[PDB]
Protein backbone atom coordinates (compact mmCIF):
# COMPACT_ATOMS: atom_id res chain seq x y z
CA UNK A 1 0.00 0.00 0.00
CA UNK A 2 1.14 3.50 -0.05
CA UNK A 3 2.69 4.48 3.17
CA UNK A 4 4.41 7.59 3.00
CA UNK A 5 2.88 10.39 5.39
CA UNK A 6 2.57 8.53 8.36
CA UNK A 7 5.87 7.29 8.55
CA UNK A 8 7.16 11.02 7.77
CA UNK A 9 5.11 11.96 10.46
CA UNK A 10 6.24 9.87 12.70
CA UNK A 11 9.53 10.20 12.12
CA UNK A 12 9.26 13.93 12.73
CA UNK A 13 7.60 13.70 15.79
CA UNK A 14 10.43 11.31 16.99
CA UNK A 15 12.98 13.77 16.08
CA UNK A 16 10.77 16.68 17.78
CA UNK A 17 10.18 14.58 20.95
CA UNK A 18 13.99 13.53 21.34
CA UNK A 19 15.20 16.95 20.95
CA UNK A 20 13.01 19.56 21.67
CA UNK A 21 10.09 18.20 24.33
CA UNK A 22 13.09 15.90 25.95
CA UNK A 23 15.70 18.36 26.52
CA UNK A 24 13.09 20.94 27.68
CA UNK A 25 11.89 17.80 30.41
CA UNK A 26 15.81 16.78 31.47
CA UNK A 27 16.09 20.68 32.39
CA UNK A 28 13.06 21.56 34.01
CA UNK A 29 13.06 17.72 36.01
CA UNK A 30 16.97 18.80 37.14
CA UNK A 31 15.92 21.92 38.10
CA UNK A 32 12.73 21.74 39.88
CA UNK A 33 14.00 20.38 43.45
CA UNK A 34 16.52 23.19 44.09
CA UNK A 35 14.95 26.47 42.27
CA UNK A 36 11.84 24.83 44.86
CA UNK A 37 13.98 24.39 47.96
CA UNK A 38 15.76 28.12 46.94
CA UNK A 39 12.94 30.18 46.17
CA UNK A 40 11.13 28.61 49.47
CA UNK A 41 14.46 29.97 51.75
CA UNK A 42 14.27 33.06 49.76
CA UNK A 43 10.72 33.74 50.97
CA UNK A 44 11.36 32.78 54.25
CA UNK A 45 14.78 34.83 54.12
CA UNK A 46 13.46 38.02 52.63
CA UNK A 47 10.69 37.98 54.77
CA UNK A 48 12.58 37.96 58.13
CA UNK B 1 20.54 -37.98 -69.24
CA UNK B 2 22.55 -34.52 -69.02
CA UNK B 3 19.10 -32.57 -69.46
CA UNK B 4 17.73 -34.50 -66.61
CA UNK B 5 20.99 -33.51 -64.51
CA UNK B 6 20.72 -30.13 -65.54
CA UNK B 7 16.88 -30.22 -64.70
CA UNK B 8 17.55 -31.74 -61.45
CA UNK B 9 20.20 -28.92 -60.43
CA UNK B 10 17.43 -26.28 -61.25
CA UNK B 11 15.43 -28.15 -58.74
CA UNK B 12 18.45 -27.32 -56.42
CA UNK B 13 18.62 -23.76 -56.91
CA UNK B 14 14.82 -23.83 -56.96
CA UNK B 15 14.60 -25.38 -53.15
CA UNK B 16 17.68 -22.59 -52.27
CA UNK B 17 15.41 -20.01 -53.42
CA UNK B 18 12.75 -21.19 -51.06
CA UNK B 19 14.69 -21.63 -48.42
CA UNK B 20 15.98 -18.52 -48.45
CA UNK B 21 12.33 -16.73 -48.43
CA UNK B 22 11.56 -18.99 -45.67
CA UNK B 23 15.02 -17.67 -43.52
CA UNK B 24 13.71 -13.86 -44.36
CA UNK B 25 10.26 -14.70 -42.88
CA UNK B 26 12.37 -15.66 -40.00
CA UNK B 27 14.15 -12.95 -40.00
CA UNK B 28 11.29 -10.63 -39.91
CA UNK B 29 9.17 -13.06 -36.67
CA UNK B 30 12.48 -12.69 -35.00
CA UNK B 31 12.70 -8.78 -35.25
CA UNK B 32 9.23 -8.75 -34.08
CA UNK B 33 9.44 -10.92 -31.44
CA UNK B 34 12.09 -9.19 -29.98
CA UNK B 35 9.63 -5.87 -30.34
CA UNK B 36 7.16 -7.76 -28.49
CA UNK B 37 9.86 -8.73 -25.52
CA UNK B 38 10.38 -4.82 -25.21
CA UNK B 39 7.32 -4.54 -25.21
CA UNK B 40 6.45 -6.57 -22.05
CA UNK B 41 9.66 -5.22 -20.32
CA UNK B 42 7.86 -1.82 -20.47
CA UNK B 43 4.25 -2.94 -19.64
CA UNK B 44 5.99 -4.32 -16.50
CA UNK B 45 7.58 -1.40 -15.45
CA UNK B 46 4.63 0.96 -15.68
CA UNK B 47 2.23 -1.42 -15.14
CA UNK B 48 -0.74 -0.38 -12.58
CA UNK B 49 -1.03 -3.31 -11.00
CA UNK B 50 2.28 -2.21 -9.08
CA UNK B 51 1.81 -1.49 -4.92
CA UNK B 52 4.86 -0.38 -4.38
CA UNK B 53 6.91 2.81 -3.14
CA UNK B 54 10.06 4.18 -1.25
CA UNK B 55 9.47 4.38 2.79
CA UNK B 56 10.45 7.31 4.60
CA UNK B 57 12.39 6.05 7.57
Amino acid sequence: AFELFTPLFNKIDQTTATYVTDISSRAIAAITPVVSVGLTLGFITYGW
Amino acid sequence: ELQARIAGEQAAIQNETTKLQMIAQLRQAEQALISEQRRERNMRILSSGNQGMPTIQ
